[PDB]
């Protein structure tokens, strides 16, 4: 699971800041793994990474990313 | 720009930057993609 997760956001995360961070991926991955909508995602982003302005649409594909993993989308 | 700049790609913002002849709209965009990498750096340093 995980580790297939943490591409699908790294990538994301590269074409949103232009930089690359398999372990800030993986922070997020682990922040919203088990969580129940995208809101919860969001919430959870905004405790720590709060300062990143994480776009509505980037926490919608980051929430996509992490649920393709948990079924075998890769 | 009155634009919501932080919804852009960094894709978007690299090539608007490259392209748009809008002087107002390149300094917003610079000043974006500058943010973005000044808020990474704080991350870095701390985790």
């Amino acid at each position: 699971f995980e580790e297939k997760a943490i591409e699908k956001v790294d990538d994301l995360l590269e074409s949103y800041m232009g930089i690359r961070d398999t372990e800030l991926a993986a922070t997020m991955v682990e922040l919203g793994k088990d969580k129940r909508n995208p809101d919860e995602l969001a919430e959870a982003l905004d405790e720590r990474l709060g300062d990143f302005a994480f776009p509505d649409e980037f926490v919608f594909d980051v929430w996509g990313a992490i649920g393709d993993a948990k079924v075998g989308r890769y | 720009g009155s634009h919501d700049l932080s919804k852009w790609k960094y894709a978007e913002l690299r090539d608007t930057i490259n392209t748009s002849c809008d002087i107002e709209l390149l300094a917003a965009c610079r000043e974006e993609f500058h943010r973005r990498l000044k808020v990474y750096h704080a991350w870095k340093s701390k985790n």
